[PDB]
C-alpha cells in the first residue's frame, strides 16, 4: 500500500507563508518524481509545478500565474515533499495536493525484458490548504 | 507441394526468440520435423520442442 | 499554458447509459500524454486513463478513452452510481493542464 | 496450532517462480523458517531469501 | 567544461540494470567513452555497449 501523507495545512493570509508537505509511507522518494495541483472552491484543477527525482537532476517546473512565489522542494532523507509558499495573493485560496505516479514492473525472469507484470497507481495526498 | 510420404512430416513453427540486447526480442520461423516438437494444447497450434 | 475546454458541459444520463465525455485542446497536444480523472466531491481526484490508452490499476474496464490531435474522449460503456462524479482530462504538451470539471449527473 | 517456542518460527510464503517454459509462470507457496528469510522493508510482509 | 579535444569523446548513458533480485530492475547512470559504443538507428540516442 502507498501514501503520501499530508501535512503543513494552516490558516494564513496572503501576508505571510506557509509550507505545506507530504511524507512517503511504503513508496520512497529517491525515484519518485513530484506535482501539486490546486482547486480553488469552485474551481477545477489547476497545476502548481513539479520536481524531478534529484537522480535525474533535481529540475523544476512551475506554472507561470504561481511560479516564484510557490516552489518545490525535497529532503531525499525521511521521504518529504515540500510547497514553501510566500507572499501570496487573495487569488490563492485553495485546496492544494501532492500526487505522484507509481510504476511497477514486476519481470519474469533474471536474463530478458520481455515478459512482466506493469503496475500504475495514482498516489494523492488528503488535501491541504491554504488561506486568505 | 508435398508427397503423400512426407504428409505431416514437417511444420513451419513462428515463435518468439531473444536477441543480444536483453530488452529486444525478433520473431523467427523455422521448418521442424514432426518428431522433434510434442504438442501441449489437444486441437489447438501449440506446440514445444521435444526436450524442455 | 495549455487549455482545454469540455462537451457537453454537464451529462445528464442514467445509470447502463453510454456516458460519453469529450474535450479539445487548443494545443496540438500529442495523445500519448492524454490522462482523464473521476473526482468525487470533497475527494482527491483518481486517474482512470493515461496515454489516452493505458488504464490505470483497480480501474474498472468500463472505461475506455482515445483521442488524436486536439479532439480527446473518455467512455464510460455503460454509467453506474460510481461515477457520478466530476470528469477532468489533462494534458502534457509540456504542462500537467486540465480541462474545467465535467460532472456527470442524471 | 504453534506452541510459544515456535513463535513466528515459521513462514508461510508465496511468490511467483519460473517454470518449464520461458512464457510460463507459476505461483508457489512453502514453508520457510525464519532463520532463512530477511525482511525487505523493514517490518513488511516482502521478504528476501537470506542469500540473494 | 570541455577542452576542444574532447569534444564528443564521452558520453552520459542512462540504462536499466540488474539487481540482486530476479524480477527488479534499477536505474544506472553511468560516463563512457566514445570509442566503447556504438549507436543503434542513427538522429537517435539509442547506442549499446561495443562488444554485444
Ligand atoms: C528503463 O526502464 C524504465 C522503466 O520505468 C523505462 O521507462 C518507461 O518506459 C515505458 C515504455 O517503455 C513508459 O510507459 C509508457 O508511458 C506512456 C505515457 O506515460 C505517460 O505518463 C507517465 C506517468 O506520469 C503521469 O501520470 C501521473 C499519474 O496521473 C501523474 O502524476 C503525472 O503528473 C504524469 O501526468 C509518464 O511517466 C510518461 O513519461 C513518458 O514520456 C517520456 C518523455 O516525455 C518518456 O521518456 C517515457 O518513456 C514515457 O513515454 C508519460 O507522460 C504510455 O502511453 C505507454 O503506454 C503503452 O503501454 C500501454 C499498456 O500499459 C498501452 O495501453 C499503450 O497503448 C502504450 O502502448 C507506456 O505506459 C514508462 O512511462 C517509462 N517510465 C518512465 C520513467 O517514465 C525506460 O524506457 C527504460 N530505459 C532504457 C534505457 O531502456
Ligand atoms: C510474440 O510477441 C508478440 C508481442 O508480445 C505477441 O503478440 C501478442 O501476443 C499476445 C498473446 O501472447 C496477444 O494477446 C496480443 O494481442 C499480441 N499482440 C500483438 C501486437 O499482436 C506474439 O503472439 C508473440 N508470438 C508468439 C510466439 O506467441
Ligand atoms: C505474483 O503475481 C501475481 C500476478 O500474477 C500478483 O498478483 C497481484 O497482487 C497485487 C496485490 O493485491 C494486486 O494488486 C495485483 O492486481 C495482482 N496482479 C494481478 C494482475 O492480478 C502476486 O502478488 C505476485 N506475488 C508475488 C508477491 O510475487
Ligand atoms: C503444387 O501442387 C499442385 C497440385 O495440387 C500443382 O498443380 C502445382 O503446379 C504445384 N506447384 C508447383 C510450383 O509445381
Ligand atoms: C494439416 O496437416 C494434418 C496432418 O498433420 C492434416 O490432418 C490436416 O488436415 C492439414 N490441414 C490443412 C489445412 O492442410
Ligand atoms: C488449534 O488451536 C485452537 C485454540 O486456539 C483449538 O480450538 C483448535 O482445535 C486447534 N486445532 C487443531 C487441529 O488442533
Ligand atoms: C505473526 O507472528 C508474529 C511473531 O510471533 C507476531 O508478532 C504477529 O502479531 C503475528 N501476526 C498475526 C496476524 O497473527
Ligand atoms: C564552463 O565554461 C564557461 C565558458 O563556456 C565558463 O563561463 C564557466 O565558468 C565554466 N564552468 C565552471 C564551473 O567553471
Ligand atoms: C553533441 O556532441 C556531438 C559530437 O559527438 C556534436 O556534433 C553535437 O552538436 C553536440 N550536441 C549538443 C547539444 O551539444
Amino acid at each position: 500500500e502507498v501514501q503520501l501523507v499530508e501535512s503543513g495545512g494552516d490558516l494564513v493570509k496572503p501576508g505571510g507563508s506557509l509550507r505545506l508537505s507530504c511524507a512517503a509511507s511504503g513508496f520512497t522518494f529517491s525515484d519518485a518524481w513530484m506535482s501539486w495541483v490546486r482547486q480553488a472552491p469552485g474551481k477545477g484543477l489547476e497545476w502548481v509545478g513539479r520536481i524531478k527525482s534529484n537522480i535525474d537532476g533535481g529540475t523544476t517546473d512551475y506554472v507561470a500565474p504561481v511560479k516564484g512565489r510557490f516552489t518545490i522542494s525535497r529532503d531525499d532523507s525521511k521521504n518529504t515533499l515540500y510547497l514553501q509558499m510566500n507572499s501570496l495573493k487573495t487569488e490563492d485560496t485553495a485546496v492544494y495536493y501532492c500526487t505522484t505516479g507509481v510504476e511497477t514492473y514486476d519481470f519474469w525472469s533474471g536474463y530478458d525484458d520481455h515478459y512482466y507484470d506493469y503496475y500504475f497507481r495514482d498516489v494523492w495526498g488528503k488535501g491541504t490548504t491554504v488561506t486568505v | 507441394n508435398i508427397t503423400d510420404d512426407m504428409r505431416g512430416e514437417l511444420k513451419n513453427c513462428s515463435f518468439n526468440a531473444t536477441t543480444e540486447l536483453r530488452n529486444k526480442r525478433q520473431k523467427v520461423y523455422s521448418l521442424f520435423y514432426r518428431l522433434d516438437i510434442v504438442p501441449m494444447g489437444e486441437n489447438s497450434t501449440n506446440y514445444r520442442l521435444i526436450n524442455c | 499554458e495549455i487549455v482545454l475546454t469540455q462537451s457537453p458541459g454537464t451529462l445528464s444520463l442514467s445509470a447502463g447509459e453510454r456516458a460519453t465525455l469529450s474535450c479539445r485542446a487548443s494545443q496540438s497536444v500529442s495523445s500519448s500524454y492524454l490522462a482523464w480523472y473521476q473526482q468525487k466531491p470533497g475527494q482527491a481526484p483518481r486517474l482512470l486513463i493515461y496515454g489516452a490508452s493505458s488504464r490505470a490499476t483497480g480501474i474498472p474496464d468500463r472505461f475506455s478513452g482515445s483521442g488524436s490531435g486536439t479532439d480527446f474522449t473518455l467512455t464510460i460503456s455503460r454509467l453506474e452510481p460510481e461515477d457520478f462524479a466530476v470528469y477532468y482530462c489533462q494534458q502534457y504538451g509540456s504542462s500537467f493542464t486540465f480541462g474545467p470539471g465535467t460532472k456527470v449527473d442524471i
